[PDB]
């Protein structure tokens, strides 16, 4: 009844890899397959055996053999790297739609970038509403994995720090973005407040100070 | 002598894909045949015999176009193509024939005619399309109970989609019942339909026959 | 072409009831489409729930059948979902697209076995808690020389202590697209989001460019037009 497909798969720029997918149900239905990317929308890049919408490369191409059905990409890219889902009509009962567990493209040998750093002291206009916060925001990385740590001085912080993980940007970069939360006096009453971002064993760090 | 192949009566005159040449002489005197009785879709051929007989000595055959793809049809859908009938590895349809289907979810009252101004007996040909169940049915031609009649001068008949469950025959358990007259000259044949019609595309015009 | 724009709330208390609508433009809801609607819990994958047709019929998820009811209006070219007696399982994500017409058995086509989705809404977050709406507070991170690196500089916005997800922000009102990126909102310790929003300028334009960001809660129906300037 459902839909099975490999949680994860890797392939190099500009190879070929076939994201398969099987489930009981692909006998009676043609599958569909998505591409999302995140923080959007699923798009529809396959219709049926091989027809593509308008506006999809010709990369992606369709195939089923008996209850199984694939998906490739040629000429992988790094716009490719996403979660892919295949999707069919059960053949029984009321004909049920049912989705594939999805499958995370990763594209390897994509340049790598050091991270770039740009650490905002607390807004004049948060001071006066009695509150302070430190805004490290992180930016054109890759690969996608950095740590994160604050000093007040040259002392670790490790309360009132909040950070998300990294997210693809516009050009294919990866970014990420670290707060630390203080109150007005803790602010003023250190010397500096630094925010150090290690990426790949190279660590940079940007400092700022209540003073200035 | 008309060399037909591979291929039969049936298969040739309605346009079966793995019929796709052949369509050869102007005129013959015999027809060279020797295939799951020709016809890609299941069903029952209307006096295919009698039909023979006319066919087997003709002096002036033509294959034209009564219904053209475009503007003939400005509703409905006629890109409809089905596993039993394919080209190569592809699905496809009769060459002669168009399978008229849902258009934005409707299927408009159909009323289309043409009058023989050709000089010769016409021979059009159509079918009618039987679904397996009902749902399916409304899934195309949105009409519960549907109607065919094709009407000229000297032929006239109504037609009644009948809906059961069928063994599969060829991997189809729909069934298509194919239907022919022939148009003299001047007469004027009119098609009219609210579901299950397989719309004549390719008429043809002859004599002797 | 068909285009879908969904509406619901933003937020749900337990043990109450979702309720969205989708709007249809540019085509009629009384189609051979299958109007449906789909959900994405945070951080899985995709969740059909149901679909419908002009005429009514429906067809349900198994599982969420006890508590859903896709309804459809031709009044006002709409249709609707409704998920009763909701969990935090239950918080997602949820779109609405349109299907194609199918059919059972093997009388039909090759056209009518295909299945897919190929008009999809932009998706409404909906989540399922016992807290109360609470409204962003937007603070400027004001370009300063420690930010600036050459011909470009860095401002943006901290958009502070809201709830529930989302929020959009733009800058002078969608007038300003390149370089700029909103990060992911960051969950705090009190239940609360964050997040910022920057966007990378020129150096000699900020002397003489007016710089604006525009939050957008709907949830709670906030617009801020906040001014960053810069450090003086
Ligand atoms: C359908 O047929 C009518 C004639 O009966 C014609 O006027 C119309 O343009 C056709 N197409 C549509 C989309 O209505």
């Amino acid at each position: 009844s459902e839909l099975t497909q490999d949680p994860a798969v890797s392939v190099a720029l500009g190879q070929t890899v076939r994201i398969t997918c099987q489930g009981d149900s692909l006998r009676g239905y043609y599958a569909s397959w998505y591409q999302q990317k995140p923080g959007q929308a699923p798009v529809l890049v396959i219709y049926g055996k091989n027809n593509r919408p308008s506006g999809i490369p010709d990369r992606f191409s369709g195939s089923s053999s008996g209850n199984t059905a694939s998906l490739t990409i040629t000429g992988a890219q790094a716009e490719d790297e996403a979660d892919y889902y295949c999707n069919s009509r059960d053949s029984s009962g009321n004909h049920p739609v049912v989705f594939g567990g999805g499958t995370k493209l990763t594209v390897l040998g994509q340049p790598k970038g050091a991270p770039s750093v740009t650490l905002f002291p607390p807004s004049s206009e948060e001071l006066q509403a009695n509150k302070a916060t430190l805004v490290c925001l992180i930016s054109d990385f890759y690969p996608g994995a950095v740590t994160v740590a604050w000093k007040a001085d040259s002392s670790p912080v490790k309360a009132g720090v909040e950070t998300t993980t990294p997210s693809k940007q516009s050009n294919n970069k990866y970014a990420a973005s670290s707060y630390l939360s203080l109150t007005p006096e803790q602010w003023k009453s250190h010397r500096s407040y630094s925010c150090q971002v290690t990426h790949e064993g190279s660590t940079v760090e940007k400092t700022v100070a209540p003073t200035e | 002598p008309l060399q037909l192949g591979n291929c039969s009566v049936a298969g040739w005159i309605l346009g079966n894909p793995e019929c796709e040449s052949l369509i050869s002489k102007e005129s013959w005197s015999y027809i060279v045949e020797t295939p799951e009785n020709g016809t890609c879709y299941p069903g029952y051929f209307a006096d295919y015999e009698e039909l023979r007989e006319q066919l087997s000595s003709v002096s002036s055959f033509e294959r034209f176009e009564i219904f053209p793809k475009e503007s003939s049809w400005p509703n409905h859908t006629v890109t409809g193509v089905t596993a039993s009938c394919s080209h190569n590895g592809k699905s496809s349809f009769y060459r002669n024939l168009l399978w008229l289907t849902e258009k934005n979810g409707l299927y408009p009252n159909l009323s289309n005619s043409y009058v023989n101004n050709k000089e010769k007996e016409v021979l059009v040909l159509w079918g009618v399309h039987h679904p397996s169940n009902i749902r399916d049915q409304r899934a195309i031609y949105h009409t519960e109970n549907a109607y065919v009649s094709v009407v000229s001068s000297h032929y006239s008949r109504r037609f009644t989609p009948e809906i059961a469950k069928r063994p599969k025959v060829r991997g189809q358990e729909g069934r298509i019942n194919y239907y022919w007259t022939l148009l003299e000259p001047g007469d004027t044949i009119i098609f009219e339909a609210n579901g299950n019609l397989i719309a004549p595309w390719y008429a043809f015009a002859l004599s002797r026959g | 072409q068909v285009q879908l724009q969904e509406s619901g709330p933003g937020l749900v208390k337990p043990s109450g009831t979702l309720s969205l609508t989708c709007a249809v433009s540019g085509g009629s809801i009384s189609s051979s489409n299958w109007w449906s609607w789909v959900r994405q819990p945070p951080g899985k994958g995709l969740e059909w729930i149901g679909e419908i047709y002009h005429g009514g019929s429906t067809n349900y998820n198994p599982s969420l059948k006890s508590r859903v009811t896709i309804s459809v209006d031709k009044s006002k070219n709409q249709f609707s979902l409704k998920l009763s007696s909701v969990t935090a399982a239950d918080t997602a994500v949820y779109y609405c697209a349109r299907a194609p017409p199918y059919c059972t058995s093997a009388s039909c086509p090759d056209d009518y076995y295909y299945y897919y989705m190929d008009v999809w809404g932009k998706g409404t977050t909906v989540t399922v808690s016992g807290a109360s709406t609470k409204g962003p507070s937007v603070f400027p991170l004001a370009p300063s020389s420690k930010s600036t690196s050459g011909g470009t500089a860095a401002l943006g916005c901290l958009v502070k202590d809201y709830f529930p997800e989302p929020v959009t922000v733009s800058w002078n009102s969608g007038a300003l697209t390149s370089g700029v990126h909103t990060f992911p909102a960051v969950l705090q310790s009190s239940g609360l989001y964050s997040l910022s929003s920057v966007v990378t300028v020129p150096s000699s334009s900020l002397g003489t460019q007016t710089y604006i960001c525009n939050v957008n809660h709907k949830p709670s129906n906030t617009k801020v037009d906040k001014r960053v300037e810069p450090k003086s």
